[PDB]
RNA sequence: GUAGACUUGAGUGCAGGAGAGGAGAGUGGAAUUCCAUGUGUAGCGGUGAAAUGCGUAGAUAUAUGGAGGAACACCGGUGGCGAAAGCGGCUCUCUGGCCUGUAACUGACACUGAGGCUCGAAAGCGUGGGGAGCAAACAGGAUUAGAUACCCUGGUAGUCCACGCCGUAAACGAUGAGUGCUAGAUGUAGGGAGCUAUAAGUUCUCUGUAUCGCAGCUAACGCAAUAAGCACUCCGCCUGGG
């Protein structure tokens, strides 16, 4: 979903267009409150800490239901609004007792779906399923390994998961890219698919307005110092034979991987 | 199904069990000319007057 | 208008009190559409000796049914049909067609 | 010596698949068709038995694939 | 592309003679009906370019029978506008 | 197409005498009377029957031969294409085969013979010679 | 031309069937390759042979399960459908197009077809995936004077999926479209009808697609009922070669 822009002036050349075109008309539900935070990158010691960055607005954020622990009700559906933050969309939810509850939206829902799990609902679109319960072969997402614990894992902005199988305590799952962790069975899972798919190709020709997303512009290592970064500057734009380029920090970067194969994990895990 | 054995089979007996019956299992035919890929007009080079010229 | 047919099987160790409720729930899927039949025969085991789908025998089960016109009834069944464990096979087929 | 079809003998259009081996003479011994020539056969009225044994081949009632 | 119930139906209300069942204004029926009775099968998927034809040859149809309701009568068509009024 | 019965007709005729048979088939006109009834005057078929009701009714007619089935018409043709309503003067309308072949023209006051559309100072549209 | 009439062409009705007709939505098996894997030793490769190579880090091969893409042998056929291009695991969805009968009905609604429009091989090009096996590009080994080729070992693009485009193919049958005519020997479909009756098996009719060959026919070759024969209406091409 892409619309363009007419190319009438120079900056304006290519502006791959949004489409929008589907979400709920506007104005995001007052008592959805979360407040407001920006680190800036910069810490408790706060010198810059974490790169180039910043620039955006006071991005008022909600609380979506990153758990999703209640139970077998009408959970309707009624709007589906635009994400400030993550780039699939969002869906306001009232329950039997009156609540404002608020989900993570999905590629074809719609409003008045009130799709829930006890898990007691069968494989359709929005249920929070474990993988004890869900077949084999399936597109889900929401799994994490603490149960009765929401969000932190593959509940993915972007496209949303996929289920190879499962055995005994875990569930071997592919996340992206090759990938499997076998994740505890009854741990909570939502059946269905991401809200947005396209917004991976959006070209958007400003650098003022990769300011309005805000992140401060990137450097390259080249020109800078050999007081700065390890492409030691010199005569011209030279090229660089110092093996392996790498960052401004101390480590090698192409190639290696630093897997922490010395973790609370590893028996969890795929070929690669 | 698959017995695999003639009536009280000897060597030579099941040598000609599976040289007749084995030779009229068609399991040759398909296999030397599915030695190499071809291309589907020469599929059709094969479905044309060998066949007309086999019963016809 | 249209009597179809639907052949599923179910690995055999299971009980009748499995078989009524694995029928009848396709009773329900037909009470939701609403497009059943007289009664869904489908249970009938001619007898199973091949692995089709790696199981030598399990028990057949036969729906037959007639239902509506061409429309959203029939083609709603197969999503519904993937989801139970005990499927090994069905098919669904119009009476002539 | 007729053996043609065996449409006569089964006179007529019953089923074309829930037989087991009544209809499915039409079997090799090797899991495959009987031949339209070495059984001779009228063309689309073959097809109009052939057009659901390819269904009652592979419907787990039959092993479509076999030897001997 | 109708059951007899519609097709006969229509062929009732939209026959100005019983039993003309050849009638251009029946010709009108069947065939001014599945054009926007076609076109829920055109955005089907939008793909089948050989009903696409059938689109084609049914147009040409509706060219020879409004042609020919103009073209040799014209004032039983002429009361007889408010049939669905082309163009 | 049915756009030409004449030199369908016509060439009809000459399937029948060239592939030498009985019988050729023309539908009911008032102008396919009259090519039977100049030329079978003129001696060239042997019948002037059509099927009794019928405005496609099937003019089947006897041919006459010369000896052995022998034909006695070989150069059969329509003259006015229908491209082309051939429209003639009348004073001057040539002789066909120096008088060995015949004429027929559709003039003023009908559809008449050679010397009768020469001299008679009657012109149309010509049709058919020999 | 003007008014007028009928169906007897066309089409629309009512009955039949038929198919790899399209487009989506899914499912099944064999088979390839790979993940572990029993447990054992150099094997396998290929040809006219081997070097190619891989492989003792001990495997292929054999025991199994898994993974994935591709495609679906007898079915399959001078078979059908589709204007062709083309279309074949299986099941649904909505989907044209004929033919057989039929006058129930319109009463010539017909045929075309520049223009304009649509579809459309095969690759390739765009974006995003999927990535078994195959294989441009290239490498290695024969090959010989030489091998940038045929063979082998591989192996990238690419082949597949949604999603847009080129508009050019031996487009073919180097045989435009419409309809009329008619020796026959002949295929096969699916109807209509009889038919052959105590179950059998024949005859006519329609569209199909061959093969021979009457007439006709051309420079000859050949065509010939699905005419390269005899007619007419729409179009188009063609003017000695480069």
């Amino acid at each position: 979903g892409i619309k363009v822009y007419k190319p009438t002036t120079n900056g304006r050349r290519n502006m791959t267009g949004s489409d929008f075109a589907e979400i709920t008309t506007s104005t995001p539900e007052k008592s959805l409150l979360v407040s407001m935070s920006k680190t800036a990158g910069r810490n408790n010691t706060g010198r810059i800490t974490v790169r180039h960055h910043g620039g955006g607005h006071k991005r008022k954020y909600r609380m979506i239901d990153f758990k999703r622990t209640t139970d077998n009700v009408v959970a309707k559906v009624a709007t589906i609004e635009y994400d400030p933050n993550r780039t699939a969309n969002i869906a306001l939810i009232v329950y039997a007792n009156g609540v404002k509850s608020y989900i993570l939206a999905a590629k074809g829902l719609e409003v008045g779906m009130t799709v829930v799990s006890g898990p007691d609902a069968d494989i359709k679109v929005g249920n929070a399923l474990p993988l004890a319960n869900i077949p084999v072969g399936t597109l889900i997402h929401n799994i994490e390994l603490k149960p009765g614990k929401g969000g932190q894992l593959v509940r993915s902005a972007g496209a949303s998961a996929q289920v190879l199988g499962s055995e005994g305590k875990y569930t071997l799952v592919r996340l992206q890219s090759g990938e499997v962790r076998m994740i505890l069975s009854t741990c909570r899972a939502t059946i269905g698919v991401v809200g947005n798919e396209q917004q991976s190709l959006i070209n958007l020709g400003k650098a003022g307005r990769t300011r309005h997303m805000g992140i401060r512009p990137t450097v390259r290592g080249s020109v800078m110092n050999p007081n700065d970064h390890p492409h030691g500057g010199g005569e011209g734009r030279q090229p660089v034979g110092r093996k392996s380029p790498m960052t401004p920090w101390g480590k090698p970067a192409l190639g290696l991987k630093t897997r922490n194969k010395k973790a609370k994990s590893s028996k969890l895990i795929v070929r690669r | 199904s698959k017995t695999l054995v003639r009536k009280n089979e000897s060597l030579d007996d099941a040598l000609r069990r599976f040289k007749r019956s084995v030779t009229k299992a068609g399991t040759l035919q398909e296999l030397r000319k599915r030695e190499h890929y071809e291309k589907p007009s020469v599929k059709r080079k094969r479905k044309s007057e060998a066949a007309r010229k086999r019963k016809k | 208008m249209t009597k179809y047919e639907i052949l599923y099987i179910i690995r055999p160790n299971i009980d009748e009190e499995a078989k009524t409720a694995l029928v009848e729930r396709f009773d329900a899927i037909l009470t939701e559409n609403g497009a059943a039949n007289l009664e869904s025969k489908d249970w009938e085991k001619r007898k199973l000796a091949y692995e089709i789908n790696d199981f030598r025998e399990g028990i057949y089960h036969i729906a037959t049914f007639e239902a509506e016109t061409t429309s959203e009834a029939l083609s709603e069944f197969d999503r519904l049909a993937k989801i139970n464990l005990d499927i090994l096979r069905h098919m669904i087929v119009k009476v002539e067609a | 010596r007729k053996k043609v079809d065996f449409i006569a003998a089964n006179k007529i259009e019953v089923v074309d698949y829930k037989d087991t081996e009544l209809l499915k003479r039409f079997i090799s011994e090797r899991g495959k068709i009987l031949p339209r020539r070495v059984t001779g056969t009228s063309a689309k009225n073959q097809r109009k038995v052939v057009n659901a044994i390819k269904r009652a081949r592979v419907m787990a009632l039959l092993p479509f694939v076999a030897e001997d | 592309a109708i059951s007899k119930e519609k097709k006969q139906e229509i062929i009732a209300q939209y026959a100005r003679k019983e039993g003309d069942t050849g009638s251009p204004e029946v010709q009108i029926a069947v065939l001014t009906w599945e054009i926007n009775h076609l076109n829920d099968h055109i955005k089907s998927h939008k793909k089948d370019h050989a009903t696409q034809r059938g689109l084609m040859k049914k147009i040409g149809h509706r060219r020879n029978l409004l042609g020919y309701l103009r073209g040799k009568d014209v004032q039983r068509y002429r009361e007889l506008i408010a049939s669905l009024g082309l163009r | 197409v049915m756009t030409d019965p004449i030199a369908d007709f016509l060439t009809r005729i000459r399937n029948g005498n060239m592939r030498k048979f009985d019988v050729v088939e023309a539908p009911a006109s008032k102008i396919k009377r009259q090519i039977a009834e100049i030329l079978k005057a003129e001696g060239y078929v042997k019948d002037v029957e059509y099927v009794e009701d019928n405005k496609q009714g099937v003019i089947r007619v006897f041919l006459k031969y010369g000896k052995n089935g022998e034909k006695v018409i070989t150069n059969l043709k329509r003259i006015s294409k229908p491209g082309l309503r051939v429209y003639v003067k009348s004073d001057d309308v040539p002789k066909v085969l120096n008088g060995l072949g015949t004429a027929i023209i559709s003039t003023s006051t009908g559809v008449v013979t050679d010397k009768v559309a020469r001299q008679t100072n009657v012109g149309g549209e010509v049709i058919a010679y020999i």
